């Protein structure tokens, strides 16, 4: 059957980077023009897997990880990379075998006063570990002093809003990320295209 | 079939291309490092477009790039049978 | 620094380079299976000719296309940076 | 006379980065034995003056600045830098006449436990003017949000703590940083050299 | 520039060489039936020797024989001006 | 039997043969651009002289040389069994 | 039968290059070892025949075509050539299948006082279509003015001597010249002449 | 004084190439105007002189010789060139101390019905000597009879026409071509110049 | 007071100028082989065109061009400053 | 192939060049007085920066100013086949 | 007198001197860019060390290197008379 | 690549430099006073002798010493990337 990638890329809103959200999609056909539609991508990198082959990819789940992040920080969304993003908010691991497409949202996700809804993980005492999600709001003792839950100095609440203008430079818009992940079945070398 | 390359810089390509195929709704250009496990990355321009740029070529590395038409219909891609490697320096 | 493959059959290969260049004696196009570890098919063009034919590429197999600028002075090749893979 | 210069290399308690310590030394003779006693240094550089020469030059005053700051952050510490310590903290001008000491004080400055006494504006509304200083702890709004002065989500206390740890690597430990700028007197060419 | 060819036994072609590349590595000789849709056979030999021995040749059969100067400095095959036609 | 050649210059080529025939009347050095409509040429050399000099070849073509050895007896050519071609600079 | 080429070869009086003798020859085995007694030759070329597989072309007729002209001048018996032999005395066609033999006949052509019998067209109104013969002696009109038929100033006499000199250069020297055409009944690729 | 290069450059009638004119000007102030309003040149060469430093020569006598050829043959206008403009018309010398100045006369000496009043000597029994001249109609005897004074086979008048119209191409039309020879009292290094 | 040189083909050379003076009534390009005695060759173009096409040089020489400024008025040529050495080979 | 040479000052040069190497480490510019016994005086500039300034030329005296494109590789230089010649003044 | 200077790598340079002086107490490595307002740096090294290591010079630009002989008794640099120019590769 | 120095005498200058360029044919070590418009000394030793003297230079006066290989096909020198200042005794 299709993939629901009519949810994944059309959905109305994107989750916030620390609360990415997760859809299980059972094995599925790729509608390539569902994706082709959203161009220019700023990234469609396909990891393991070729990106035009993905209907040839034996697999029976993919998981679609959804969010808006920074432009420049689109970067940090690739294995290996670091930075608030992939540090505290989505680490992809090293043995990645999927992709990750991300596109422009400026027309639909800032807004001119500033669209202050999209948080990111800014503190975490220590790095996060792959595909984990964290979601608490529990004070970031940064110093000697524990903050006894008040914040204050070194008394940081771990998220901070995003400010999303439509005058940004296009480094700091917003784009709108997901990320395929294939649980393959066998290799990518194996073919299991539908008949 | 035809496809023309010309590098604009060094880490930079303008890729041009003509090929027989009958009613194109989208054509991938699909690039990436040779042989390594390295990413493989697309560009996507509707199939009006005979021309596309490559850009932020990692310099040094010898990069395959290889065009492909995506038919709606059919769901397929169609590889071009010309491929280009390109060395950055 | 162009380069342009037009395919005049499914065998035949109509290949157009501009390589920067001082001076240039010849151009070596140098093809064979990509596999490698195959043996070469060479022509040699001389330098003024910025246009050759390959022809009687084996059907179904992939071919790697490859100019060299030759010039004699030091016995000096310089790799055209863009070279050609072919499905025939 | 003799140069102040002790009290500002050997001083105890150096300034934090936010609350730097400019002390006017009126016109005196370096004893360069007290700057060179502290060598290796991370940088003595010196803009337009020549760091062999600081007693040819005819001044009226020198002001030194002190503070500490963490040894990735002293690349900062020059004109036309762009960081957290030049944008908030110290800033210098694009024609500083003027040198830059920096030397590691990890022994002095660290403790084990983490030191947390000196503190640098992490949060600014704008950069500071060269030679600015701000003591202000009024706690900064990043968000949409008036924070009524109250601590919390979007709402940052602006000054934050240096973990300094004898086992952190030399370029997060602490160097002591001393700016000279010297007040030239009318034209450089005019040399005051002691007798 | 020199190419040498001697005939012993009708099915071995014992060929020396000299042309003026100074930076070749390898020589490549290479050999097969003229054109005859089928397998080019490849010899290498070091460069420091410029004689070798091709032996196995198919009787009755028109052979090219062609020397290439090898740098392994992005692969280039120069085909020595000379080529040689054989009929056992 | 045995064949070598010398590119005295790019354009000229100086040919030894040793042929194994019982006798020879004249050795007939032929030589034209390969494949083409190319004139193609000879040089009679009685069968005393082993050795032969082709001059004024067009630069930058691949010319054929074969060389024939003539029986006054029985007025045929029997072919060198080995063949060159030449590449003029 | 062998082809009378004694004949065409060794006769003592060649043509001149304005009366050039064509002598047609049915079918038959050419002889090389006379051809070759003429050695070396200036030219021995073929044009679309393998000079060597001269017997194995079967054709119905074959032209010899002899005259005597300066070594300078057998560049110009060659297809598309120009110049005074070849647009006014002998025109080669382009699709020539023949041989064109020119040896050096000093000795036989060249005297002390020489050898001012052969005659060549200095002046033609056109270029000589292949293969014609123009034996007529008119006055060649350069002028504006009608020469009457009376040679004078811009009224030439169409046809010049040869000077034929043992003392003269090797190009200026006389060459006779044979060319073979060939009515071909085969091309030279098939199975044909004596067993 | 000035020049009477203006009579030179601009008569009505040029000289045939056998009749060239010889003008003598006792040393004279060459005005560049007249030259110059004659561009574009053809050629404009010259040896042993600089072009613009002809006023600066310690010149006596400047000799202006004047003639009109064909564009293909002002070639043959130079010291040791050699062909029928060069061997049996105007001969300059291998020491030539001048300058060869030449422009398309098309415009004046073309008729659409062909000027046939330039003539050419096109025989001569030797070559010329430098800047040697001969006017004489002599019939040329090329054969071995001697022409007894009248035209016929072997006997040429030996004056051609050149044929010039104005549709003939760039090389066939008709050059005037001026050669300035200067007798130099001293070697071009010296100057005597305009006081 | 500038100078262009733009070398069109191995034998032909472009030239552009500009030159300090007024009321220049022609620019005079002198070309010629270094030394030698060889020909010194000049080309005159009217004082309104500050380019000149010099063309067959010959392939392997170094040829040395100086663009003169004439005014009619003086009578007097007026070197530019920049001259040129091209190789042509 | 270009050179562009704009006196700025009688005594201060500024050169332009574009010439056609494959690749160029190092541009040397090269110059002194036109008698070649004499003391050279070189700038060498990153093959990134293909226009040059000269400042401080003598006045008065006939400089030579030479172009060479040096590539490290195989010690290749190039000398660039245009050179100025310039009158100080 | 001595000064021996090493490029072990294109922005790095390795300098060991000597100058005839009696206790000195430091040397000073003072380096900086060539004649324009650039920072000026030193490095100090005890008497005892006659070899010193200087790092991250800028690519493709010109550095002035001295040493200084520093006396703490006098308080007084003594510069050593032999200074050093380094390009930048 | 290296360059040494020792100032034997007071004016007289002994200079050992190693470059990696092997197609030197001359070193020309260059001194001269600096920008004074005195006349440069041009030094020439052939390519095997990596060392030099220099003898002779005024006391109390500036020098700077720049080594240049010398290529003889196109009149090349390439600077020595370390030059020398000089303060005389």
């Amino acid at each position: 059957n299709l993939c629901p990638f009519d949810e994944v890329f059309n959905a109305t809103r994107f989750a916030s980077v620390y609360a990415w959200n997760r859809k299980r999609i059972s094995n599925c056909v790729a509608d390539y023009s569902v994706l082709y539609n959203l161009a220019p991508f700023f990234t469609f990198k396909c990891y393991g897997v070729s990106p035009t082959k993905l209907n040839d990819l034996c697999f029976t789940n993919v998981y679609a990880d959804s969010f808006v992040i920074r432009g420049d920080e689109v970067r940090q969304i690739a294995p290996g990379q670091t930075g608030n993003i992939a540090d505290y908010n989505y680490k992809l691991p090293d043995d990645f075998t999927g992709c990750v497409i991300a596109w422009n949202s400026n027309k639909l996700d800032s807004k001119v006063s500033g669209n202050y809804n999209y948080l990111y993980r800014l503190f975490r005492k220590s790095n996060l570990k792959p595909f984990e999600r964290d979601i608490s709001t529990e004070i970031y003792q940064a110093g000697n002093k524990p903050c006894n839950g008040v914040a204050g100095f070194n008394c940081y609440f771990p998220l901070r809003s995003y400010s999303f203008r439509p005058t940004y430079g296009v480094g700091h818009q917003p784009y709108r990320v997901v990320v395929l992940s294939f649980e393959l079945l066998h290799a990518p070398a194996t073919v299991c295209g539908p008949k | 079939t035809k496809l023309e390359v010309v590098a604009a810089t060094p880490t930079s390509l303008l890729i041009s291309w003509r090929m027989p195929m009958f009613t194109v709704d989208f054509y991938v250009i699909q690039y990436g490092e040779t042989g390594g496990n390295s990413p493989v990355q697309v560009q996507v321009v509707p199939g009006s477009t005979r021309t596309a740029t490559i850009s932020g070529l990692k310099p040094g590395v010898d990069y395959t790039i290889t065009v492909y038409a995506y038919v709606q219909r059919d769901n397929l891609h169609y590889p071009h049978p010309i491929s280009i490697n390109y060395r950055t320096g």
